């Protein structure tokens, strides 16, 4: 483990210290479909020609970027995407911006966003959340030993794979800092006190968001909830939650160790670290190097209608890819 | 019960990110 992440920071650093730039272009690409969409952009089905490969395409655009204060943000994601390497995480394949846009080339997962699922079916089951939940542990144990803070998880950022395993995606929020960092970001649900409180936090509050995400799955609705954001924040730093009666004792305890605010006393925050939550009795029957490995059976896998399959993705409205005959925030984006 | 309030709600959509 120890053995295994020093390697892999190796590897990281390498890569974080000389980015990987203008991999690709535009016209190598067949547009399919729209598979999500954002403030300042939006995520397409799209088949590399050269190979008939079928990717992710985020398509960014530059002046809405702006617009919202997400520059900085917007080079952090595509510097650290290009840099990661990890089962669970959605592999960046390529990336390069035109006149209006950035792009970034990811693995296309057809199995859909976990909120899909989680939304129709209801709840997971203990065994079903935790199978999940274990991957993300693992994936922010890789995360954060590359000093690396993750700050955006949730069900709609959790994209389901071929096999049925996990794959994080949308990385906007990440970002590489040894120490505090302040930024007001993330989904009000899963915001930390800390957060909200405008202390300057670390790689704590992605634990915080693990234990909102495996009540979520588990629960079938988040421990904080309300009609408007303000109402979320008063519940969360309020200092109390309600576990539903079919909640095991094990995970009702996770859950108490994992949403504490308490900084000492949250798990994954303490001396002995990831190992807390690894070593927890609700994980006793997880088997972590299986499922990294993936030699697990997944609890649920997605239906194969396919190659570029996109029916476990909701229907957006398809709109054009429109590049201006100038060049937008050249300077602005010029390390992209 | 909860599960009710919380389809009720207005926000078992996809939530947006929050920023500034
Ligand atoms: N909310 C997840 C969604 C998304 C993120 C960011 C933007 Cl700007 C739009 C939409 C998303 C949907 C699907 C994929 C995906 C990646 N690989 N296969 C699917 C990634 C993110």
């Amino acid at each position: 483990v120890k053995e295994f992440l020093a390697k892999a920071k190796e590897d990281f650093l390498k890569k974080w210290e000389n980015p990987a730039q203008n991999t690709a272009h535009l016209d190598q690409f067949e547009r399919i479909k729209t598979l999500g969409t954002g403030s300042f952009g939006r995520v397409m089905l799209v088949k590399h020609m050269e190979t008939g490969n079928h990717y992710a395409m985020k398509i960014l655009d530059k002046q809405k970027v702006v617009k919202l204060k997400q520059i900085e943000h917007t080079l952090n994601e595509k510097r650290i995407l290009q840099a990661v390497n990890f089962p669970f995480l959605t592999k960046l394949e390529f990336s390069f911006k035109d006149n209006s846009n950035l792009y970034m080339v990811m693995e296309y997962a057809p199995g859909g966003e976990m909120f899909s699922h989680l939304r129709r079916i209801g709840r997971f089951s203990e065994p079903h959340a935790r199978f999940y939940a274990a991957q993300i542990v693992l994936t922010f144990e890789y995360l954060h030993s590359l000093d690396l803070i993750y700050r955006d998880l949730k069900p709609e950022n959790l994209m389901i794979d071929q096999q049925g395993y996990i794959k994080v995606t949308d990385f906007g929020f990440a970002k590489r800092v040894k120490g505090r960092t302040w930024t007001l970001c993330g989904t009000p649900e899963y915001l930390a006190p800390e957060i909200i409180l405008s202390k300057g936090y670390n790689k704590a509050v992605d634990w915080w968001a693990l234990g909102v995400l495996i009540y979520e799955m588990a629960a079938g609705y988040p421990p904080f909830f309300a009609d408007q954001p303000i109402q979320i924040y008063e519940k969360i730093v309020s200092g109390k939650v309600r576990f539903p009666s079919h909640f095991s004792s094990d995970l009702k305890d996770l859950l108490r160790n994992l949403l504490q605010v308490d900084l000492t006393k949250r798990f994954g925050n303490l001396k002995n670290g990831v190992n807390d939550i690894k070593n927890h009795k609700w994980f006793a029957t997880t088997d972590w190097i299986a499922i990294y490995q993936r030699k697990v059976e997944a609890p649920f896998i997605p239906k194969f209608k396919g190659p570029g399959d996109t029916s476990n993705f909701d229907d957006y409205e398809e709109e054009e890819i429109r590049v201006s005959i100038n060049e937008k925030c050249g300077k602005e984006f010029s390390e992209f | 019960t909860t599960y009710a309030d919380f389809i009720a709600s207005g926000r078992t959509g996809r939530r947006n990110a929050i920023h500034d």
